[PDB]
RNA sequence: UGAUAUUGAAAUUGCUUUCUAACCCGCACCACUUAUCGUGGUGGGAGACAGUGUCAGGCGGGCAGUUUGA
RNA sequence: UGAGUAGCGAAAGACGGGUGAGAAUCCCGUCCACCGAUUGACUAAGGUUUCCAGAGGAAGGCUCGUCCGCUCUGGGUUAGUCGGGUCCUAAGCUGAGGCCGACAGGCGUAGGCGAUGGAUAACAGGUUGAUAUUCCUGUACCACCUAUAAUCGUAUCGAUGGGGGGACGCAGUAGGAUAGGCGAAGCGUGCGAUUGGAUUGCACGUCUAAGCAGUAAGGCGCUGAGCUGUGAUGGGGAGAAGUUCGAGUCGUUGAUUUCACACUGCCGAGAAAAGCCUCUAGAUAGAAAAUAGGUGCCCGUACCGCAAACCGACACAGGUAGUCAAGAUGAGAAUUCUAAGGUGAGCGAGCGAACUCUCGUUAAGGAACUCGGCAAAAUGACCCCGUAACUUCGGGAGAAGGGGUGCUCUUUAGGGUUAACGCCCAGAAGAGCCGCAGUGAAUAGGCCCAAGCGACUGUUUAUCAAAAACACAGGUCUCUGCUAAACCGUAAGGUGAUGUAUAGGGGCUGACGCCUGCCCGGU
RNA sequence: CUACCCUUGGUCAGGUUGAAGUUCAGGACUGAAUGGAGGACCGAACCGACUUACGUUGAAAAGUGAGCGGAUGAACU
């Protein structure tokens, strides 16, 4: 059976990158929300 | 320049020392052109041609923690007059 | 005209396509050719906002000129050709000081003819207030210098009827009668390729490669995706009127915005 | 669908006709500029009408909140 | 607790010898078996160091383990030409100005980014435990820089502008050529102890890019053209011989490769931009043919890659794009046995209880079973005859129903290739030999008579429903005159449509034949 | 992942039948050849999921065995 996750390394950087969230609106709160909680890896 | 950073010396190092050609980790950001240069400047050698390769840095625990060691660059010179 | 096709399988047997003994020849114009990408319903949101577009052949889009315009400056048929996207079939017209144009061919096409404010015989395009009363033209403007829109199918003419000082007053082939602004230049003649009315596509696969896809019926829907909804079994429309797919009478009623300013130039209806 | 602001000028009779400067044109040509955009000008068309604003009546399961007793 | 219970994940191993504290499992070896249009070779994505060597055996490994994709210590990825960037553009995305909008912001023009396409200069062999068109040897080509340059001069450079080209669908055969395959000549080894034989038996039979020509065909005296021959090459590989030596042939078959979207047919009418070549705008002003040298950046490159390394929590019968693709049998990439190369399944040893599962056979009967011939049997290949109703004249039709097929030897019109000889493909007929049986295995339609539904091919409830449901060609009614109607959006902007009533949206019906009656109370 | 769409590509062993057209002979029409159409036919790759068996604290949170359907197209990728 084929899975949901098809791995892509171009798909996953356009998608959830740090330029597609640096972006918008929301993308930056995005990372801010995820400063104010500390985390190690921002984006992916 | 120092772009230059160590010698290489291992099996495969010495064993191309036989064929004329020298082996150095350089710093990461730095053409086949620099180095070339480089060697001619400290070394005062001729040099034929330098290739260039990257390497991943590889995880390594040595204890509870893991963690990678450097990314690092890999310089081979052939000489064309002198040696060392 | 159309030639039958034997009943060899279940899918030619009611099927006839259209002979194309009036194309000359069969490779385009290459430096009037332009892409034409199939935007398949969809518009700048990217949304379905009109149903059954989609698929089909591949396209490329010849410049037809439908302003023509020139300083009465001859022209010469070279060839009729096949047109992918418009029922009529087009020409390739070459001017006198060596131009190429296309366009839409009228029937009965290969003599070489002009553009200008008074010559008239077919394919010729001048104004309106050069054209006697009784004639059939096509290919009408309705702004002076737009080209033309109206009657421009395959098997489109529209009689010019009678004028006053400023307008002209057309027949449409909808029966439509309408004034028209004196100066907005039409072609003589008709719009050849009248068989394209006869064609019996034949098959589910030929109309589905000419990008329309299939029309399910809204009485087959289930009732939060058209009014006409569900009902345990066939059930029949169950309202006073039909309903469109959006909740508005599918049936008789007028639905006529337009502009509200030509209604000083429709004289009748249809 | 009306009233009223943008909104003017003349006539017969609030109704009706005409006319240009407003407003309007997915009309043409020119310059921005080796841009089917936009802005400006010129020609043409329409014209105090449309579009828009505020007030009002109507239609309105298209969508919404709900009720549907013991 | 259940309980020393179920399970240990499709399948062939055996033995000898090692190593070792300990061996069904680790190493070696011989034999046996399995895949072989793939369990082999190479790659894209993806993984991300698992790759290699030397040590280790607490954990992981469904058992063991001295072993490992695991632990420790060291290492390994090399490019002017390979795939991307310093070239081009599709869809899409972004878009200064700009238009729209409670703000946030939406939209969008010039422009830009964006490959899965276009363009674009290197091949053969050797090598290490780990790289390999990258290193090394040999022979090339490309862009730029430099000096000498025979022959300087509107000769050079030419736009981001103009033009041509690039530049294109789908099917169908026909042809050329080559790869590869097969068979006999030249080489190279062996020549037998089980009856026999020595005309016997195995294995090999060449090689690049580039540069010199010149070439089926094709297109318009031009443009492109597979290919072949030559040197490259006194070089390299080479079954095998003793650092020194060693053959490289004609015959036939031939693709799905290539000439090549060529030619032809069709209708559904089949990307763009640059590189390219031109022309002048316009810079007013070198040599390219040659001689010699020189520079050429970044990124990837290890390993797995139908998988124990990717996606499924697993060392999981599942899923995973593309390339190459041999012999005998054949239409064939089918079936069966093999090649190349690779594997023996990460629990075993017994005994051969019930019972369950997979598989085989069965006297007499032959659907008596059951809700139902469900399942299983049967038929099945090629050549031959023969073939109903009905029908939209195509079909039904592989209708149904029957016959033949092995080996040998004779006669014997055949086809292709060749200067013939010689190979290659097809038979007729006749005489025989065998068996229970001759497409002797494997692969491969049961059919007929009627009724109902849907005309047909197609689609559908991923994961209990594939149908009579949906679609459909056809019919019709209806709206819409173009800034069309209709739909998205608050609007801008869009789609409809670079279309214009033979068109576009919506409702119902659903091939084709014959038909489609009455009513306007009411909505 | 999945549903539709857009742009750009690729795949589909083999064999059978024989539409128009055409040309030849006849006399609009006949027969022979040639031609090679089709949501044509049989059938592997590929894509499905009809039927039954097994599996159902599964090898697998939808699979496997045997058969089965489409297989130049409204195909698949």
């Amino acid at each position: 059976v084929k899975r949901t996750y098809q791995p892509n390394k171009r798909k996953h950087s356009k998608v959830h990158g740090f330029r597609k969230r640096m972006s918008t609106k929301n993308g930056r709160k995005v990372l801010a929300r995820r400063r104010r909680k500390g985390r190690k890896v921002l984006s992916a | 320049r120092d772009i230059l950073k160590r010698p290489v010396i291992t099996e495969k190092s010495s064993e191309a020392m036989a064929e004329d050609k020298y082996t150095f980790d350089v710093d990461t950001r730095v053409n086949k052109t620099q180095v070339k240069m480089a060697v001619e400047e400290i070394f005062n050698v001729k040099v034929a041609s330098v290739n260039i390769m990257n390497y991943k840095p590889k995880k390594k625990r040595m204890g509870r923690y893991q963690g990678y060691t450097n990314k690092r660059r890999k310089a081979i010179v052939t000489l064309k007059e002198g040696s060392i | 005209a159309i030639k039958k096709y034997k009943p060899i399988t279940n899918g030619r047997r009611n099927m006839t396509s259209l002979d194309f003994a009036e194309i000359t020849k069969t490779t385009p114009e290459k430096s009037l050719l332009k892409p034409l990408p199939k935007k398949a319903g969809r518009n700048n949101q990217g949304k379905l906002t009109v149903r059954h577009h989609g698929g089909g052949h591949k396209r490329q889009y010849r410049v037809i000129d439908f302003k023509r315009n020139k300083d009465g400056i001859n022209a010469k048929v070279d060839s009729i050709q096949y047109d992918p996207n418009r029922s009529a079939n087009i020409a390739l017209v070459v001017y006198a000081d060596g131009e190429k144009r296309y366009i839409i061919a009228p029937k009965g096409l290969e003599v070489g003819q002009i553009v200008e404010s008074g010559a008239i015989k077919v394919g010729n395009a001048l104004p309106l207030q050069n054209i006697p009363v009784g004639t059939v033209v096509h290919n009408i403007e309705l702004k002076p210098g737009k080209g033309g829109q109206i009657a421009r199918s395959a098997g489109a003419s529209a009689q010019v009827l009678g004028k006053e000082g400023k307008y002209v007053l057309i027949r449409l082939r909808s029966g439509e009668v309408r004034m028209i602004l004196s100066t907005c230049r039409a072609t003589i003649g008709q719009v050849g390729n009248l068989q394209h009315e006869l064609v019996n596509v034949g098959k589910a696969g030929r109309s589905r490669w000419k990008g329309i896809r299939p029309t399910v019926r809204g009485s087959v829907m289930n009732p939060n995706d058209h009014p006409h909804g569900g009902g345990e079994g066939r059930a029949p429309i169950g309202r006073p009127s039909p309903m469109s797919p959006w909740g508005k009478p599918t049936l008789g009623k007028k639905t006529r915005r337009g502009k509200k300013s030509s209604d000083k130039l429709i004289v009748r209806g249809r």
